[PDB]
Formats: C-alpha cells, sequence, structure tokens
C-alpha cells in the first residue's frame, strides 16, 4: 500500500530515475496482505516514459524504416479463452485506427513469466499486447496527443457496443507507458523482464501499490492509472457522478468539435473511484488546463476567513470552488502531465507524503521517507505536504515549484480578483427588503389543524423544540431506541422515519467537527451550473446564500430577487381522487415541472400552501424526489435550482434528507410559525423573536454539520443530491425508480400504503373536531402513544424473577415478552425442524452454554463504581468474560479480593480518545477489542458532562476536574485498513497472549469490510444493532442511525463463506437480546457469541428511567454522587440466576428443536421460514436475502483454529535474545543495531517483558539503552515504559512515541549531516498519540496533529505542523519554530510555549479555549530554561544552544499558552 | 571579542590587570569625536555567536548599546601585514600569496627564482620568536646545501 515518484529536476532522461523506482517499489511489502501463499497479490503498477530507442530499434530489426517523430504505444488487455474475441478486438482496433490516417507498424507481444503468479490471480489473467502506431502525417505533438485520445476512447465505445468483455486498454500515448498488474510487489520486475533492459531510461517515474478488501482479483483495476495514481479512497462519488451527468449536457470546447459527440458519457461503467476522478481528470487536462489547475478545480484548498494568505489565493480558491463540486476524502494523489508533474494532498491532509531534493537534481517523493537508499552526504531539504498543499516539477523548463511559489505563479493568469466581484449575496438584499408587506399571523386553530394533519404531538414541541430556540443546541437522550421500526408499526410516522443515515466504518475517517470546524463549508450558489471547460467572467455571476436553510423573511427577499423568472408548482392531491390519486399527483407535477422548465424557467418552488380539507399534501420528500430526478433524466436539471417550501419540517433530520435528495434550499414555515406562536404566550421569557430564529438556525446549522460530518463530506455542494442515505421498509421499484441511489434490501410498502396513511390523518385531523394536541409517545412511554419494547409490567416481572431465583417466574416473563404483535425483524421468522425431539438431559450442560455469554462495555464515567465492579465480579464467577470499556479501570483492582472475588475484567477496550491506555492495562487481560463504531452513536465519540468528572474518574482519565470530556469521531491513528493492519500488529506485539476483537457497526456494505479486516489478522468481529443503550447522546443519532443487527450478521456471514475466510474468525452479536429465542436465532444466523447489555442493569435495579445524563438516577446505577450511590441494590447473585436462566432457557428450546449442542445449529439457516402479519396489512417484506445459504463445502461453519493469528517478528526478537542479562541479572546493557523502514514496532515486545518482570516504574531512567542508524519504520517505541532509551540517528516514519508509558525517545540527524536542523521534517504524523509519561526529544520539525490527546508527556521539538496540541489534556510542549493554523484547539490541561520570531502567532492560534501571553514570572522561566538545557544535552543541537546562549534578549521571544479551565486550579499564578 | 581568545599569552594580561589596566571586552569603535584632535571615541557592543561546525564564532553588532569614552591619546595596534618585495626589489618575479607572503617549497626553503632563499616570519605571519629561529636554521641547512651542490659540479 503506497504511492510514490520519483522526477529528474533539470529534466533529461536517463536509467537512473526506473532503476530507483524499482527500488522504491521492492521495499513496500510490509504494508501489503501478506498470504499464506506467497504468490497472490492484490496489484501493482509502475508508469515510467517511452523509451523511444527501444521500439525504433524493435521496428529497425523488423525491417521499417526508423521515423523522424516519435512513436506511439498502445499496451492493451484482450481476452485469454477465446479466440474470435482477440480477433475481433483487433479488427475493431485496426479500422478505428486508420480511420484517421495514421500508419500502423505491427503487434508486438509482451514477454511474461506466469511461474509467480498465484491461482485465483491466474485464472482471469488477460492477454497482454502493444501495438505500435507512427504518425505519418507530420501534424504536431499536441494535435496527436488529442487524436489519440479520441481514439482511444472510439474504441472504447465500439468494443462496448458489441458487449465484447474482458477487453482493457492500458495506454494509448506518444509520452508515457504503464506496466502494471495483479502480481506481488517485489515481483514486478520478473513478470516484466522488459524492464530490465538498459535502454529503458526516463525522466520520470510513478508506482502505485494497492491493498484491497476482497479476495478476487480483476487486472484492469491495478494502479496507476492514465494521468493519475491516487492513495486513500474517496468518500463522495454517488454524488459527484450524479452532478457529472447534468455537467455533461452543456459542456464542449472548439479543441475537440464533433467528436465531443462520443465523449459525452465520459464516466462509463464498471470503474472505482480512482478511475472516475481519473476520467475527469483526464477530460479537463486534455482540452486546455495544465494539471495544477486541474488539481486546484478538483480538490480545492480550505477556504478559510483569516489573514493568512494573500487576497489572491482566496479570490483564485473562490473561483475554483464556484466553478466545480469538490471530491472530497482521504486523497495523496501523485498524478502528471505531458509536461507537468504534481503530487498533491486533500483538504484535511489525512494521508502522509513526504519528499527529498538531492544535490543530483532528484527529487523523491512518496508515503515513507526511507524507500530508497540514499546518504545524508547528498540530500538538501527534507519536507512534508500539509493540507491542500502541493508541490510541483516543470520538466519542459526543468524547474521545482513549492507551495506558495506555485500558488503565486498560478495566481497570475487570469485576473480572478476583477471577476468574483460579480458574486451577489442576500444579507444586502435582505437589509435593503423593507420592513414592510409581512403578513397576519395565522389562527391557533388553524395551525393546530395544519400540525394535526402531520402528527405533531406536544412532545415534539417541549422536548426536541424548545431547547433549540432555548439554547442554541440541540436535544439529548440516554438510552437506546425500542421503538417499533417504521413499516411495523401502526400509528403515522412520517416518511422521513423510513430514511437511516451512513457512516464510516474503518475504510474512511469520520470528520470531527467541533475543532475543525473552519474546513466545513455550508455555501450554497444559485444560477451556478453551466459549462466546465470554458473561463471568463459570466462563470462567476450568481446568487450566493450563507446556508441552505432559509427563514421566512430571507425566502421573501430572494423571491422578490428571483420574481419574474420563476415558477411555483402545486404539491398537494384530491382526497377523493380515488385509489390511485398520489400516482397521478406525482405524474402530474413532474410533467409540469418539465413542460415549465423548457419554456425558460430558472426556478421552481415546490409548495404544499395550498393544502385544504379537500386537497391532502405529497409529502415533500417524495415530491422533490421524482422532481429531480425527472430533471436529471431529461437534461434539465443543469438550467434551474430547485426551492421547497413544506410545513412538516421541525427537526434536523428532515433538512438533512431533503437536501441529500436533490433540493437546494428548504424553507419551514410551519415551525416558524409555531415558535412565534410559542413566544406570543410568554414561554421563553425575555428574549426577542429575533434572537430565538437566530438560536434555531445556528442549531439547525450545527446538526446539519454534525450529521455530514458523520460519512466524512466537509462541503454541502458534493453531498446535495448524491443520495447518502437508506431505506428500509420501502419498495424496490418505488426506490429505484423516484430515488438516485439507494439500496432497499428487504422491500417494503409501495404508493398504496403511504396513500392510505397520509389520508387516514388527514381525515382523523380535518373531519375530526380537534381541541388540543394529543401529548403522543415517541421518546417516553405514554399509554395513549406508541408501543414499546420495555414497559412496566415486563421490568417488574423481570426483576421478580431474578431476585426470588425461581424459573417459573422467569418463564412467565418470556411468555409476556413472547406474545406482543411484531415489533423487530426476528419477530416474523419461525423455527421449523423435521427430526424428532429428544429429552431435556442430553443437551449440553448449562456451564458449556453459559460460556458463550458476555456483557459489552460499560465505561466508569457512566456506570458508578459499585455497579461496574458488581459486573465484573459477577461474570468472573462463573467463568465468562466481562467488559471495562473506555474510561479505564482501577489498577488497585488488579489483584482478587479476599473472598476470591476479583473485581478485574477480561476484556479491555482501546477507545478514540485513549483515556486510560497505558503498558499496564493492556499486559492485564486475556482478550482485547478495538471500537471502531458504537450501536446507538455510529461514527460519533461519547460524551461525559461536566459535573459528572469527580476526582476520582479525573484522577483515573488524567483529565482536569469539572470538565466536560468529549471523545473525537475519528481514531487519528486509523486513517485506511493499511493503518488498521498497523494497529493490530501494534495490539500483538505489545501482549503476546490476547486476541484482536474488531467492533463494527450493521449497514449495508459491511460484507466488505467485514472480508477487509479479517486479512488484517483480526481474528474476532463484533456487530452490534440500532438498539443498543448509551450513556449520552443526540436524540436523533439514537433514533435515525444504524441498523437492525439481522441484516448485518447474515451479511457478514454470507460474505466471509464466499472468501473462505470463515473458518479463521468468530463472530459475537448484540443489542435487543432478551429471550432464549432470540439467542438461538442469533446462533442460527452465524453468531456463536453473544451480548447481552442493559438486561443485566435490569436485573441489578435499573427501570429505565432515562436520566442518567442528568447525574440524578433514583436507584443509583449510572451515577456519580454520594448521596444516590448510597442507594445501590444490586448483587452479583441476580445476575447470575439471569445468566442461568437465560442459557436453561436454550436448553429447552434446543430440546424441544432436535439438536445436543450450538455447533449442531450454527449457519444452519434453512431451519427459519418466514410468515407474514396478514392479509389485512400487506407489507411486502421478503427476508430471502436475508435466509440465503452460501455452502461452505470442505471448511465448518465456524471458527475451526487454536489460539490468535501469530505475525512475523520485527529487530525486538533479535533484541529479547541480546539483553539476557536485564532479565536474569537486572544489570545495565547498551545495544548497537541497523534500523530500516520494514520493521515496525522497535522497542515494543521488550517493554512487554520488562512490564511483566518489574513493571512499569521499577527500573531507573536509561537503565537499557539502545542506538538505531538509519530511517526507522512506524510506531518506534510504541507503549514504551520508563527505564529503555531509544536513539535514533535518521528519521522516523509515523506514528513515533504513540502511547508513551514513561520512556525516553531521542531522534537527530547525523553527525555529517549538511543540513538546517530546523528547517527540515524528521518525525512525521500523529507524535504522542495519548501518551501518559515520559520524555521526546527531537532535532526537526514534526507533521501534522502533532501531540494529540497528550497526557502527561513531555516533548520539545523544532517545529511543528498543523492542528498541532490538539485536544491536549496534559504535560507541557515547548515549540521552536512556526506552527499551522487551528492550534492548541480544544485544548484543556498543560501548558505551552511557542518561539516566535515573525511575531504572528494570533493569527494560527485557536483562541476559543486557551489565553497566550508573556512570560512575567521566574518560576516559569526556570522551567523553560530547563527543558533547553536538556533538549541541548541529548540532541547536541545547535538551534537551541544557540537559543541558551542569548537568554536574556530571547526570553522575550517566547509565548505561553495556557488553558482558560485551569486559570483557579494552577498553583503559581500566571499573573502578578 | 572575549577574554579566552585574547592571541597572546595570558600572565601578561594578568599582570596589566595588577598593574592598574582596566579591560573593556567585546567592544569595536566606530568614529572618533573632536575638532583637530580626538576627544573621545564611540565605540559598539558586539555578541558573538556559538562555535560553528568548522570552529568560527560570527559577531554581529548590538544594535541597542553603543557608547562614548573620554580619550585623551589613542593608539591603533590593529595588526600587521607584509610589504610589497617584489615591487620595491626591483624584481618581478617573486612569486607570492594574496596576503603578501611569498610561497617557498617545504625541504630548502628555496624561493621561486634560482640562488634566492627566503625564510623567516615574512612567510608564515604574526608569529613568535622561536618560530623564526627554526625557520632560519632550516634556511641555513638548505642554503649549505644548496652551495655545496653547486660548487660541487
Ligand atoms: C450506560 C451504557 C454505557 C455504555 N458505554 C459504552 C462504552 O463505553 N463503550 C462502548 O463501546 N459501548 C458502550 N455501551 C453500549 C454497549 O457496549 C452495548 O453496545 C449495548 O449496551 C448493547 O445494547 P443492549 O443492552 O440492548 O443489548 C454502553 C451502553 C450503556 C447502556
Ligand atoms: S434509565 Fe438510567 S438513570 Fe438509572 S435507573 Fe436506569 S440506569
Amino acid at each position: 500500500c503506497g504511492v510514490g515518484f520519483i522526477a529528474a529536476i533539470d529534466g533529461k532522461p536517463r536509467r537512473s530515475v526506473v532503476e530507483k523506482g524499482i527500488e522504491a517499489l521492492k521495499a513496500v511489502w510490509h504494508r501489503g496482505a501478506v498470504d499464506a501463499d506467497g504468490k497472490t497479490g492484490d496489484g501493482a503498477g509502475i508508469h515510467v516514459a517511452v523509451p523511444q530507442k527501444f521500439f525504433k530499434d524493435h521496428v529497425k530489426v523488423i525491417g521499417h524504416r526508423a521515423p523522424d517523430n516519435k512513436l506511439a504505444v498502445g499496451q492493451v488487455f484482450l481476452p485469454r479463452i477465446s479466440l474470435d474475441a482477440q480477433e475481433a478486438c483487433r479488427c475493431i482496433v485496426e479500422t478505428e485506427i486508420l480511420a484517421f490516417g495514421y500508419y500502423i507498424y505491427g503487434w508486438r507481444q509482451v514477454p511474461i513469466n506466469v511461474d509467480i503468479i498465484g491461482e485465483k490471480a491466474n485464472a482471469t489473467r488477460p492477454e497482454i499486447e502493444q501495438i505500435i502506431v507512427g504518425n505519418n502525417k507530420g501534424v504536431s505533438d499536441e494535435q496527436f496527443e488529442l487524436d489519440l485520445y479520441i481514439i482511444r476512447r472510439r474504441i472504447e465505445k465500439a468494443v462496448k457496443g458489441e458487449q465484447i468483455n474482458d477487453f482493457y486498454i492500458c495506454s494509448l500515448s506518444a509520452r508515457s507507458i504503464i506496466y502494471k498488474g495483479m502480481f506481488l510487489a517485489e515481483q514486478l520486475t520478473t513478470f516484466y523482464p522488459d524492464l530490465l533492459d538498459e535502454r529503458f531510461e526516463s525522466d520520470f517515474a510513478i508506482y502505485h501499490q494497492r491493498y484491497s478488501t476482497n479476495t478476487f482479483p480483476t487486472w484492469p483495476l491495478a494502479q496507476p492509472f492514465r494521468m493519475l495514481a491516487h492513495n486513500g479512497e474517496i468518500n463522495t462519488v454517488k454524488g459527484n457522478v450524479n452532478w457529472m451527468k447534468a455537467h455533461e449536457t452543456r459542456m464542449e470546447h472548439p479543441a475537440f468539435g464533433t467528436h465531443m459527440q462520443d465523449l459525452k458519457p465520459v464516466i462509463g461503467v464498471g470503474l472505482s473511484d480512482s478511475g472516475s476522478l481519473d476520467t475527469v481528470f483526464e477530460v479537463m487536462v486534455r482540452a486546455g488546463r495544465t494539471a495544477p489547475m486541474v488539481k486546484m478545480m478538483l480538490v480545492p484548498q480550505a477556504l478559510t476567513s483569516s489573514q493568512t494568505t494573500p487576497d489572491n489565493h482566496k479570490a483564485l480558491i473562490q473561483y475554483c470552488n464556484s466553478v466545480m463540486e469538490p471530491w472530497d476524502g482521504p486523497a495523496a494523489l501523485a498524478m502528471t502531465d505531458g509536461r507537468w508533474v504534481v503530487g498533491g494532498m486533500d483538504r484535511n491532509g489525512l494521508r502522509p507524503m513526504r519528499y527529498t531534493i538531492t544535490t543530483d537534481g532528484l527529487i523523491i517523493g512518496g508515503s515513507e521517507t526511507g524507500m530508497v537508499k540514499i546518504d545524508e552526504t547528498q540530500v538538501i531539504e527534507k519536507g512534508r505536504l500539509g493540507p491542500g498543499e502541493m508541490i510541483a516539477v516543470d520538466l519542459q523548463s526543468g524547474k521545482l515549484y513549492r507551495d506558495r511559489e506555485l500558488k503565486d505563479h498560478l495566481a497570475t493568469l487570469k485576473p480572478w480578483d476583477k471577476w468574483v466581484q460579480n458574486t451577489t449575496h442576500l444579507d444586502e438584499l435582505v437589509k435593503t427588503a423593507s420592513l414592510k408587506g409581512e403578513p397576519s399571523d395565522m389562527d391557533k386553530a388553524e395551525l393546530r389543524r395544519r400540525q394535526q394533519a402531520f402528527g405533531l404531538t406536544m412532545e415534539d414541541m417541549e422536548l426536541i423544540l424548545h431547547p433549540m430556540v432555548e439554547d442554541g443546541k440541540e436535544a439529548i437522550g440516554s438510552m437506546g431506541d425500542d421503538s417499533p421500526i417504521a413499516v411495523l408499526s401502526d400509528k403515522y410516522r412520517g416518511l422521513h422515519h423510513f430514511f437511516r443515515q451512513n457512516f464510516s466504518q474503518v475504510t474512511n475517517p469520520p470528520i470531527d467537527s467541533l475543532r475543525e470546524r473552519r474546513v466545513m463549508s455550508l455555501k450554497t450558489r444559485l444560477g451556478n451550473l453551466g459549462n466546465i471547460l470554458d473561463e471568463d467572467e459570466t462563470q462567476t455571476r450568481l446568487l450566493q446564500l450563507e446556508s441552505p436553510v432559509l427563514t421566512t423573511a430571507e425566502f421573501r427577499a430572494m423571491r422578490d430577487y428571483m420574481g419574474d423568472t420563476a415558477a411555483e408548482i402545486d404539491a398537494t392531491f384530491p382526497v377523493d381522487g380515488g385509489p390511485e390519486a398520489l400516482r397521478d399527483a406525482l405524474r402530474r407535477i413532474r410533467q409540469e415541472t418539465e413542460d415549465a422548465v423548457r419554456g425558460g424557467a430558472t426556478h421552481v418552488i415546490l409548495t404544499d400552501e395550498a393544502m385544504g380539507p379537500a386537497r391532502a399534501a405529497i409529502p415533500a420528500i417524495l415530491a422533490t424526489g421524482a422532481v429531480h430526478t425527472h430533471l436529471i433524466r431529461s437534461n434539465l436539471r443543469t438550467f434551474t435550482s430547485l426551492n421547497v417550501r413544506t410545513a412538516e419540517g421541525l427537526d434536523t433530520h428532515y433538512f438533512a434528507v431533503l437536501i441529500g435528495v436533490g433540493a437546494t434550499t428548504v424553507n419551514a414555515y410551519l415551525a416558524q410559525e409555531a415558535i412565534a406562536e410559542r413566544h406570543r404566550r410568554g414561554l421563553f421569557g425575555s428574549m426577542p423573536l429575533e434572537k430565538g430564529m437566530a438560536n434555531y438556525k445556528k442549531a439547525i446549522d450545527d446538526g446539519l454539520l454534525k450529521i455530514m460530518s458523520k460519512m466524512g463530506i466537509s462541503v454541502i455542494s458534493s453531498y446535495r443530491g448524491g443520495g447518502n442515505f437508506e431505506a428500509i421498509g420501502l419498495s424496490r421499484a418505488l426506490v429505484a425508480e423516484h430515488f438516485p441511489a439507494m439500496v432497499s434490501r428487504i422491500s417494503g410498502i409501495g404508493l398504496n400504503g403511504i396513500q392510505k396513511k397520509v389520508l387516514e390523518q388527514h381525515a382523523t385531523a380535518y373531519n375530526e373536531e380537534v381541541v388540543a394536541l394529543p401529548v403522543g409517545g415517541f421518546y417516553r412511554f405514554r399509554k395513549s402513544g406508541d408501543r414499546h419494547g420495555w414497559e412496566g409490567g415486563v421490568i417488574h416481572t423481570l426483576q421478580q424473577a431474578v431476585t426470588n431465583d425461581s424459573y417459573t417466574t422467569f418463564k412467565k416473563y418470556s411468555e409476556q415478552v413472547n406474545k406482543r404483535p411484531p415489533m423487530q425483524l426476528r419477530d416474523l421468522l419461525e423455527l421449523r425442524s423435521t427430526k424428532a425431539p429428544v429429552p431435556v438431559d442430553e443437551v449440553e450442560s448449562i456451564t458449556a452454554i453459559r460460556k458463550r455469554f458476555i456483557t459489552p462495555g460499560m465505561s466508569m464515567g457512566a456506570l458508578s463504581p459499585e455497579a461496574h465492579g458488581t459486573l465484573n465480579v459477577a461474570m468472573n464467577r462463573i467463568g465468562a468474560k466481562s467488559d471495562s470499556g473506555e474510561g479505564g479501570e482501577d489498577p488497585a483492582r488488579f489483584r482478587p479480593d479476599k473472598n476470591g472475588d476479583n473485581w478485574n475484567s477480561a476484556i479491555k477496550q482501546v477507545a478514540s480518545g485513549r483515556f486510560g491506555v497505558t503498558a499496564e492495562y493492556l499486559n492485564q487481560c486475556r482478550e482485547l477489542e478495538i471500537k471502531v463504531a458504537q450501536g446507538a452513536k455510529p461514527g460519533e465519540g461519547g460524551q461525559l458532562p461536566g459535573f459528572k468528572v469527580t476526582e476520582m474518574i479525573a484522577r483515573l482519565r488524567h483529565s482536569t476536574p469539572g470538565v466536560m470530556l468529549i471523545s473525537p469521531p475519528p481514531h487519528h491513528d486509523i486513517y485506511s485498513i493499511e493503518d488498521l493492519a498497523q494497529l493490530i500488529y501494534d495490539l500483538k506485539q505489545i501482549n503476546p497472549d490476547a486476541k484482536v476483537t474488531v467492533k463494527l457497526v450493521s449497514r449495508s456494505g459491511i460484507g466488505t469490510i467485514a472480508a477487509g479486516v479479517a486479512k488484517a489478522n483480526a481474528d474476532i468481529i463484533l456487530i452490534s444493532g440500532n438498539s443498543g443503550g448509551t450513556g449520552a447522546s443526540p436524540q436523533t443519532s439514537i433514533k435515525f442511525a444504524g441498523l437492525p443487527w439481522e441484516m448485518g450478521l447474515s451479511e457478514v456471514h454470507q460474505v466471509l463463506t464466499l472468501n473462505r475466510l470463515r473458518h479463521r474468525v468468530r463472530l459475537r452479536t448484540d443489542g435487543g437480546l432478551k429471550t432464549g429465542r432470540d439467542i438461538v436465532i442469533a446462533a442460527m444466523l452465524g453468531a456463536e457469541e453473544f451480548g447481552i447489555g442493559t438486561a443485566s442493569l435490569i436485573a441489578m435495579g435499573c427501570i429505565m428511567v432515562r436520566q442518567c445524563h442528568s447525574n440524578t438516577c433514583p436507584v443509583g446505577v449510572c451515577v456519580q454522587d454520594d448521596k444516590l450511590r448510597q442507594k445501590f441494590v444490586g448483587t452479583p447473585e441476580k445476575v447470575v440466576n439471569l445468566f442461568t436462566f437465560l442459557a436453561e432457557e436454550v436448553r429447552e428450546i434446543l430440546a424441544g428443536l432436535g439438536f445436543r449442542s450450538l455447533n449442531e445449529v450454527i449457519g444452519r439457516t434453512d431451519l427459519l421460514h418466514q410468515v407474514s402479519r396478514g392479509a389485512e396489512h400487506l407489507d411486502d417484506l421478503d427476508l430471502n436475502p436475508r435466509l440465503a445459504q452460501v455452502d461452505p463445502g470442505e471448511n465448518a461453519r465456524y471458527c475451526t483454529l487454536q489460539g490468535r493469528n501469530e505475525v512475523p517478528d520485527t529487530l525486538d526478537a533479535r533484541i529479547v535474545a541480546d539483553a539476557r542479562p536485564l532479565f536474569e541479572e537486572g544489570e545495565k546493557m547498551q545495544l548497537a543495531y541497523n534500523a530500516r523502514n520494514t520493521q515496525r514496532a522497535i522497542g515494543t515486545r521488550l517493554s512487554s517483558m520488562v512490564t511483566r518482570k518489574f513493571g512499569m516504574f521499577g527500573l531507573q531512567p536509561g537503565h537499557i539503552t539502545i542506538r538505531l542508524r538509519g530511517t526507522a519504520g512506524q510506531s518506534l517505541g510504541a507503549f514504551a515504559v520508563q527505564g529503555i532509551k531509544l536513539e535514533v540517528m535518521g528519521d522516523a516514519n509515523d506514528y513515533v512515541g504513540k502511547g508513551l508509558s514513561g520512556g525516553t525517545i531521542v531522534v537527530r540527524p547525523t553527525t555529517s549531516s549538511p543540513l538546517e536542523t530546523n528547517k527540515n521534517t524528521i518525525i512525521g504524523n500523529t507524535v504522542l498519540y495519548g501518551a501518559t509519561a515520559g520524555k521526546l526529544f527531537a532535532a526537526g520539525q514534526a507533521g501534522e496533529r502533532f501531540a494529540v490527546r497528550n497526557s502527561g508527556a513531555t516533548v520539545v521539538v523544532e517545529g511543528c505542523g498543523s492542528n498541532g496540541c490538539e485536544y491536549m489534556t496534559g504535560g507541557t510542549a515547548v515549540i521552536l519554530g512556526r506552527v499551522g493554523d487551528n492550534f492548541a484547539a480544544g485544548m484543556t490541561g498543560g501548558m505551552a510555549y511557542v518561539y516566535d520570531l515573525d511575531d504572528s502567532l494570533p493569527l494560527y492560534i485557536n483562541d476559543e479555549s486557551v489565553i497566550f501571553q508573556r512570560i512575567e514570572v521566574g518560576h516559569y522561566e526556570s522551567q523553560l530554561k530547563h527543558l533547553i538545557e536538556e533538549h541541548v544535552t541529548e540532541t547536541q543541537s545547535r538551534f537551541a544552544a544557540e537559543i541558551l546562549n542569548d537568554w536574556a534578549r530571547e526570553v522575550t521571544k517566547f509565548w505561553q499558552v495556557v488553558p482558560k479551565e485551569m486559570l483557579n486550579r494552577l498553583e503559581v499564578p500566571v499573573h502578578l | 571579542r572575549d577574554r579566552k581568545n585574547m592571541p597572546g599569552s595570558q600572565r601578561e594580561v594578568a599582570h596589566a590587570e595588577e598593574e592598574g589596566v582596566e579591560f573593556i571586552w567585546q567592544a569595536a569603535p566606530e568614529g572618533f569625536t573632536g575638532d583637530t584632535v580626538v576627544t573621545g571615541v564611540r565605540a559598539v557592543r558586539i555578541h558573538l555567536g556559538v562555535a560553528d561546525a568548522t570552529g568560527r564564532q560570527t559577531p554581529q553588532v548590538i544594535e541597542g548599546s553603543e557608547f562614548t569614552v573620554q580619550a585623551d591619546l589613542v593608539i591603533k595596534a590593529l595588526g600587521f601585514e607584509p610589504e610589497d618585495l617584489p615591487n620595491a626589489f626591483d624584481e618581478p618575479e617573486l612569486k607570492v600569496t594574496r596576503w603578501g607572503t611569498l610561497l617557498v617549497d617545504h625541504r630548502t626553503k628555496m624561493t621561486n627564482m634560482d640562488g634566492v632563499f627566503a625564510a623567516g616570519d615574512i612567510v608564515r605571519g604574526a608569529s613568535l620568536v622561536v618560530w623564526a629561529i627554526r625557520d632560519g636554521r632550516d634556511a641555513a641547512e638548505g642554503i649549505h646545501a644548496y652551495a655545496k651542490a653547486k660548487a660541487e659540479a
């Protein structure tokens, strides 16, 4: 896994670049997916210049004459199984090339060697050939390239016309060639011996290797591509393709001519994201622009409102963002035009990219800084690439442009500043809009009648509407969702309940938003779409709004500006139309919209304003979906906009789905009317109405940003009309016809059910004489309201059965719970065998079945210490496993109590915050667990209120007492599957006895992610559902996010069985498990272990009060008081009895079924049947996708291996064989070795042995020291304890000092280095992630996210990048250099010192929660002096030495940064 | 410069201090204030950087502190450089370096021209007496050898 590029600065061809490229490719085997075969790869490739002399000598040998001009060589993949396909494709190519007039020299068969390819990469091997085309018309180079591209496109279209499969073209150009395949990285020069020749010289080279998630290789899917190479993985392609489908219908350029007609469907079928992006990039380059300009137009920079860039770049970025929608997502790009060679990064800067210049006029860049062997007596400058940066090389003139120079050179071509001034805003327009013409308020009775028509209850106004207008933020709930799903319910559930949101597992990182809110934009532009292949002032003349949500006054001002060009459309249908009225209304509106747009209209306003006692309202979602889809399919969406006036919009989940369907702006007038009516009654107090509306809009925008950030999208323009949702319970026909791209794995109600529901509610509201709204139960149980999973009687009967220790009571409980109408997916299936029953005394005993149950993790921040300890003691008494969850654990509980009641936990979590993760915390467990996403709040981090953090929890988490703690949504360690494999390797090295468990959340597409994580040596997968509890979460994320585990579990099982991977991992599920029938169904689906969770809380005393976030739980389960902790009533015997009953129920059901063990039934799906609710409901749910049986064949249907999956040994092994006196005598040692980038986690296993022997703080500092010489790998010294000292001479790659636990690391350049130590990058990204103790001294600059989540470490580094010291909690950090934007963002504890020569810190710092001043206390001066002296002592630096020389005049050049919460608690105050 | 980089010995520095001299380290002259006779010396105060990787400190003048000392008689004792010997000894063929120290071989101590020898202080620079004595003895031996070899044949 990795990209890389080598370029000769002067621009002269030579063999050196090609041989160095091959050498660099030969050393990326550690990141790839190692396999037991050793021959099976997943894709590799190189992209070089054309060796003219080679092919000219070939042609001479054949017998022709070598031409004067350059040659053209096309590489093709033809089918191999047939002999007509080959002949048909050859004929097509030859009649399509000769139609232009060029001369064909002949074909050539590339020599290959099939000795190195495995099996499954050989059954689909294509026939590789080359065609030699010469130019005889004497045309120029640009024209020749243009005709070659047109010929390639026409050949592709013609071959696709005959549906001729297995055909591909890897290149057809006169400048460059591509050698790629499905072999290992190191075996590239063995499969293709041509590259071993002496005449293959070039002036540039690009190389790439990928890491696929599945095990079925397809040769045309290997990178690099033609004029592109991509690392990372793009988020928004389902939205960008839809917008390209509208951009195609107007684009045209005189360079192509009539031939333009054969490039209309630019994005073909059967491509990945890196293919579609490549196609768009190539089209935009071939039409006049240059590679830097296209890179800026497609992947722009983050336009911030700060004074740290010249206005030139701001105008340029405004133009670029106005002309095109960005292509977001983690992306490290290495692209090349015919002239330029560019290496660039995305907006957030997630992937790493490091480069190097040598004195030979040679630049080498890649993902790792130790791939090519180069002595430091040859280097000139080392560097990196920040967020949005780029580095370019011009080969025609032979020059090297860095970031700023390239920006200044690019902002000169056109007068951008004079062009941008054509933009017009709306606040100017709303201020010129006079305070006249406002209509009179609606009547109270009319408002209530309209609200009742949509099903709005008073709890929708007192719970989720009052906090918005009162506070500026959204509501909060603290328990799982036990409500029935939308289709199985019986009340009126709006259409916006059928759409579950999306999020990102390991393959993509979610974007945190409370700290990097500067890179997220909500800009909206009307009058924007047009020709994308143009450059003129008319392209930036449009209307611009600051937010897609508009109030009523703003809507009237915008309607003023629109005026005489807009067309309004009715969206109501007659109630008496008949059984097919809604379909006819849809037809009518989607015909009128098209007939009006063709008439010159440019704005369509879709209103339901005429809703009355005889006209029901069409659901706005369906209307906008139909209209947008029809406009896209009729080549008219490019002309107009789409404005929606709705009467149901009240929650932040409505606007999200409306903008996701395709609407441009959304206006909710009924909500504003309700706000005004509630204000006139004197309910908000003394605040004006405008302040309330402003607070409501701010809360809506914040919630929209939250919803947009769960997936990884940072701009609204690329999120609109993409359909980032899933419909569960809608007909396949309806979704596939009216909605762009959503999957309905189980079809549901069609149009008749929606019409029936709408008409029923409308009649109930308008013919029935209403006087007030129902109280309604959706978040809280109400008798008049909706049904729930946990009612009162069930809980009381369960608690009684548990406390009296009687089984018949528990069977009464089971009979009560297994008799309600269906409420979940697992209620419709039915067990049915064909064998004869066997007696009860023959099945497995209760012990072997109880050891299959575990309890999920529940943090100590949420639960009380007593309940946590009770669970830990109870679960260890019966032999099962418990969980500690996030928030760490008490060290003093690490030994059995004196009743033998051991309070330890057999499962430790590695949360996203690493709040208590140390070296001892990971060596005191049997079985580990990685938590990627939680069941209740997927794509989000756990929260903890500011008053829940007592002194004990503050000490246990190494934080500040009385401070809100919100975990970061992403992981900062897991940005792609390769980083997940790296982290799994780290965890398996730090603890040599435990297993690694990955926790996911059920959704569509989880199958490929599961097949990918299974290749990363993970051995337990956990699939949580959407109905899981939580400690504190927003209500929208609780009710409108996730999917039932019935889908995800079956999908993962089938996908894992398909890839012959099921026999290596185990499956575990939880979420909503209550009885034995549920467990048996889950075991039939494929699971092997089961988690219970909330039921345990009910066995200990919790009665579902749903006030966990208030710190006032009456029983005292989730509490941190003393008054309330004294009211605990829990006992372990209760939980033991619960588990015993639950296991013996499974025994009962199995004995009645006809089996004697759970292994007899796991995976046997054919024991389940589906019966529907009857001929009176007519939901067409087909669970057959859920009951499909994939045949294993040879393998079993469960795990059959012993122990974990061991991994290859790093250098640590040798160290353990050398430092034996330290482990036997306990004496001092000193070792020296040679490091290389193919050695990961150097010094971690040694730390494990030291921890097991002496402990974290048993050895004096510097007991054992190691000296490494060379560029080290990743995770250097991760989880190092005190007493270990690593000294690297050279540089480190990434994640150096991750989770430092008291050790000491020192990084310095070589003594023979001609480099300024304060101007060259030495360490990479994410340094000191979650460290608790130790020291780290570096003699260079660090990367991005330097010292995130630092807790107790001390670091001295000569520079920093962007996002430095983000969300730091404790310790000291000295930065002797410059910093980037968003510095010290979210900092809540510690201290920082910056050394400012430029006096430009107030422009980069985030003055939100920290204060910056100058040093005024000698106590804080001795600290800095001693730290810099220690730095000088260790690294022998020269910058810091010269700073120490002139101390009196440089002490006044330092800024001191101190958090705001630490203003009372500091002990020597900072002021005078 | 500083005190530890004094070019001469250090016993005479202590002797001068004990006898009544006052020293001002790290100071550079800037100008002489007066009308026809010097009345005072305006000087600056410089600061020395940390020793470089090659062993060479680079001084830089401080911007703030510039002072003036009352002076009745000042004595310039900067240094010494060779004269222009080839253009004064009438022989423009004597090979010379940049600074004025003429070139000479190491063994025989013979000048570029035949018959002429040169060794002492004009070949080294600002050396001490014993170096001059050694150079004189070596040049004497070389002259004896050359004269014996010439009168020999
Ligand atoms: C009070 C509470 C705290 C929780 N804390 C965590 C946690 O810290 N980390 C985590 O991964 N899951 C946490 N969970 C979710 C559980 O791990 C598990 O997914 C959930 O309880 C399953 O729901 P169920 O009991 O209905 O089966 C918590 C759940 C609750 C109710
Ligand atoms: S709902 Fe929560 S507040 Fe206590 S009683 Fe149950 S754990």
